[PDB]
């Protein structure tokens, strides 16, 4: 398609294509056309158009643009919240976020180096895919296929995993906290009290 | 404390939050046990490991706080600032947030009328897209 | 004679070690650990309507770094207990959710809020 | 696009024509032809446009030959990366690093050597893989010289265990590398790996290893209140002394500011000499050492 | 132990020229007495040897040599 | 029931399988006439599996010596 004719259709692959699409996406006409479809429509197509209208209108009313879907800069947790604390015995204690951030940084550096020198499309595409997988594992490790097992004994903790579940922050360090000025001991019966 | 407004974090916002840029995967040198430069744990971006103590030896006192030594760039202040300050990583090629995609259609939303298989095959580099066509030019 | 002796079970704590990633007291007896105030405990306290006891049991007695030194100082000096601040775990939560590309902004009714 | 991205990478390698001798020597011939073409194009001297376009075309053909060779040996690197997997680096990451090494080898390979490409490549593939393993495998980065020292120590220690059938003593170990026992201990200690906080504590669900270790930065309330009481008592005791005496001793010991001022530095704002200040400071020390203003401060140490 | 050793057939390369035979396994008395291991923090183990035989059709020779695989708890 | 013998045997078996894989790799990457049973076999997997069993495993449980009956049970 490229060779036989060019300067007419623009194509791409990966998240860059999605960013280009959302940049030029015109949600107002989509909302209008979906309203028209809802006015005269039947079947499950009506429900699909309903969901599409819900999200498109939610984005239209809000001032934030849809391009926030495709992030460009990954934030990094403050170091004290992912402590590499010294441990007695010459050993070390690290959080899995350290490993995940290291992975994304390594892959970003290699991606940059591959782009500096003239490199093939296959290797650079696979490298970009590795970066995508690294970022996805950083935010949510275990949401696609096998998780990033790290040491191999257990899946690594992820940014979302710290914000979810029985052991997550919400239900373990905000609604139920430990407290000073307290005690515990077995109970006996005192009838003279 | 009146309202916790939440929303999509654009690239400009993440840049604004960041006090620097993370360029290396280094954490701590194996001998001096101190955070490295421009990597993870770097004091030039996150904060001083010790109270009012910079990295290069120049300032070790509480008297002259709130200053930036030109040697290593660490801004002398309380060590608690490391818990608050955060950095960012500039990706050479953009990626997609795993949360909004790969899920129920209330978060993905069908914002682009493509099936989840298409997205899975496109964002992970297994198929192409036609981002734009000069259809009027082609017809002309 | 069972091994559930009272000597092993007896534990108490005015103030002791604290955890690192989150500044709440750590658990256990060997490390002077405060007892946990679970979710059902806060539910039961809400059922009484006791809001102030809850406010101290969540802020002054844990999870607030600026408040603990101040309350110990006030108790020792006899001064009345000071106003609790914001907790640390909430700050950890907002910093974490800021790290998922969610600009969680704390705002006031009249523009930006003071914290 | 599926799970386990290495499988999709393997399919992406797909079916490509493996190169026999004459095929690859012809490819290298047109590679150097394109190299000379782009070299001629790079010169500032004027070349008429048609020959320049022909030079660019042969250079593009050389680039296509380059890509053919790269895809041909992608298979080679995957085997080589597998040769090194399981050492803290993900297999696909090792594969990509091997791809980088192969790119280097191709850029530095030519038919002037009377040998196949597969023999010359593996050296550089192993070079890149081992460099990346040293520089990116461990959480605490270890310099490459230190990585080779530790791995040499490890392997010779395994060899000693194999021969003697017992754990080698540190002294026999030290003489083997010819370094001192001190270096042996340092290298043994420098070769560890961090243990993750987010690991089971041993019980079913009793949190994880990150909530059983106390921090050191936490201000102990007992110490803080004791220090505040010390500050108050010290300030009151100084107020007991005369105004000038209290001021000069406080400046000499920075009770108002974190930097104490030495004697002559006290003798500028107060208008007294470097020695007058010395004598009155000594008298203040003598007065404070009196049993009167010492009973309260003794308990504070 | 002998069953698991015999289950492992001699390794054959792609040429099938070479082979390793693990015929017999044997023990030696433990070096550390039970109270000694308990006191000084040692695992109560004993050595376990096995005779490995090297045979190659190309060489047409058999080489026998005992090997030691570590301490057995 | 997988008595203690069978559990330890399974761990020895996986260790010996890893050993077999390693020695097969070595044959694929070694020259003839320089191959002897002593040098080829790598004992790290067997020892590191039988040591990773007795520590960090559910079945190898800490003895409770509260009394002889507790030990028996
Ligand atoms: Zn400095």
């Amino acid at each position: 398609l490229r060779d036989r004719f060019g300067t007419y259709f623009d194509g791409s692959m990966g998240a860059a294509a999605l960013q280009k699409r959302l940049e030029s996406f015109d949600l107002d006409e989509e909302a209008e056309r979906l309203r028209e479809i809802i006015r005269t429509g039947k079947g499950q197509k009506k429900t699909r158009a309903l969901k599409r209208l819900k999200v498109v209108s939610a984005f239209l009313q809000t001032s934030n643009s849809p391009k926030g879907m495709v992030l460009d800069c990954v934030p990094v947790i403050p170091p004290d919240l992912r402590p590499m604390v010294q441990l007695d015995g010459g050993r070390f204690a690290t959080s899995d976020l350290n490993d995940l951030y290291r992975r994304v940084i390594n892959r970003n550096n290699r991606l940059k180096r591959l782009l500096d020198l003239g490199a093939p499309e296959i290797i650079v595409n696979n490298e970009k895919r590795m970066l995508q997988e690294a970022v996805d594992a950083l935010f949510d490790n275990g949401r696609r296929g096998r998780p990033v097992t790290g040491p191999g004994n257990r899946p690594l903790k992820s940014l979302s995993d710290m914000l979810k579940g029985k052991q997550g922050r919400f239900r373990q360090n905000l609604l139920g906290k430990r407290v000073d000025y307290s005690a515990r001991s077995v109970i006996v019966v005192g009838p003279q009290l | 404390f009146d309202e916790l407004r939440i929303g999509l974090a654009t690239a400009d916002d993440i840049r604004q939050w960041s006090h620097g840029e993370v360029k290396k995967p280094e954490t701590i040198n194996y001998r001096t046990l101190k955070p490295e430069k421009d990597g993870l744990f770097c004091e030039k971006i996150f904060g001083p490991t010790r109270d009012w103590e910079c990295y290069c030896g120049k300032y070790k006192r509480v008297r002259f706080k709130g200053i930036i030594c030109e040697r290593c760039g660490v801004e002398v202040t309380r060590a608690k600032v490391r818990r608050e300050r955060m950095g960012h990583i500039e990706l050479a090629a953009p990626v997609t947030h795993i949360w909004y995609f790969k899920g129920v259609p209330s978060r993905l939303g069908y914002l682009l009328d493509l099936a989840p298989k298409d997205l899975e095959k496109v964002i992970y580099f297994a198929a192409y897209m036609i981002t734009f066509v000069d259809e009027e030019r082609r017809t002309r | 004679k069972l091994h559930h002796l009272v000597d092993d079970k007896l534990h108490a704590r005015s103030t002791g070690p604290y955890s690192m990633i989150t500044q709440q007291p750590l658990g256990g007896k060997a490390q002077f650990g405060g007892q946990r105030f679970g979710e059902m405990e806060v539910w039961a306290l809400e059922a009484y309507g006791a809001a102030y006891a809850l406010q101290e049991l969540l802020t002054i007695k844990s999870d607030d770094v600026t408040g603990r030194v101040k309350v110990y100082e006030a108790i020792v000096k006899g001064e009345n207990i000071p106003e609790p601040g914001i907790p640390e775990s909430f700050k950890v939560l907002i910093k974490e959710m800021q790290s998922l590309c969610l600009n969680v902004e704390v705002l006031s009714s009249d523009g930006m809020s003071i914290e | 696009a599926t799970a386990d991205p290495v499988k999709d990478y393997l399919k992406q390698i797909g079916k490509v024509p493996l190169l026999n001798a004459e095929q690859e020597v012809e490819l290298a011939k047109r590679i150097e032809a394109g190299l000379f073409a782009e070299d001629k194009l790079a010169n500032s001297d004027k070349l008429a446009p048609k020959l320049k376009r022909e030079l660019e075309i042969i250079a593009e053909d050389g680039r296509r030959a380059k890509n053919h060779l790269l895809e041909a040996n992608l298979r080679l690197v995957v085997s080589l990366a597998k040769r090194y997997t399981g050492r803290g680096m993900l297999f696909l990451d090792l594969i990509q690093e091997g791809n980088l090494g192969l790119i280097r080898a191709v850029e530095k390979f030519d038919y002037t050597k009377g040998y196949k490409f597969s023999t010359y490549a593996t050296w550089w593939i192993r070079q890149a893989i081992t460099r990346a393993m040293a520089d990116q495998a461990r959480t605490i980065r270890i310099p490459v010289h230190m990585v080779e020292v530790i791995n040499k120590l490890a392997r010779v220690q395994r060899q000693m265990l194999q021969d003697l059938g017992r754990e080698p003593t540190p002294e026999e170990l030290a003489k083997e590398l010819d370094m001192t026992p001190e270096k042996v201990i340092e290298v043994q200690k420098y070769g560890r790996e961090p243990i993750s906080l987010h690991t089971p504590l041993g019980e079913d669900g009793d949190s994880e290893f990150g909530d059983l270790i106390e921090d050191s930065e936490a201000v102990v309330p007992a110490d803080a209140v004791s220090f505040t009481l010390l500050q108050e008592q010290l300030h009151s005791v100084l107020d007991t002394l005369s105004e000038r005496e209290a001021g000069v001793v406080s400046m000499r010991f920075g009770l108002t500011d974190g930097q104490p001022k030495t004697l002559d530095e006290i003798g500028k704002v107060y208008g007294v000499t470097r020695e007058r200040i010395r004598q009155i400071e000594s008298k203040t020390m003598s007065k404070l050492r009196h049993p009167s203003r010492s009973q309260v401060l003794r308990d504070y140490l | 132990l002998e069953e698991i050793f015999e289950e492992i057939s001699p390794i054959e390369d792609f040429s099938g020229s070479m082979s390793l035979t693990f015929r017999d396994h044997r023990f030696e008395p433990p070096k550390n007495s039970i109270d000694e291991c308990k006191d000084r923090d040692f695992t109560y183990a004993a050595p376990l040897f096995v005779t490995a035989e090297f045979t190659n059709n190309e060489t047409g020779e058999i080489k026998s040599q005992t090997v030691f695989m570590g301490d057995f708890p | 029931i997988r008595n203690v013998g069978e559990l330890i045997q399974n761990q020895v078996r996986t260790g010996l399988a890893r050993m077999e894989r390693v020695v097969r790799e070595r044959m694929t990457t070694q020259d003839v006439e320089a191959i002897t049973p002593q040098t080829l076999i790598n004992i790290r997997p067997v020892v590191a599996s039988i040591k990773e069993f007795f520590g960090t495993s559910q079945l190898s449980q800490f003895m409770d010596q509260n009394n002889p009956l507790s030990g028996l049970t």
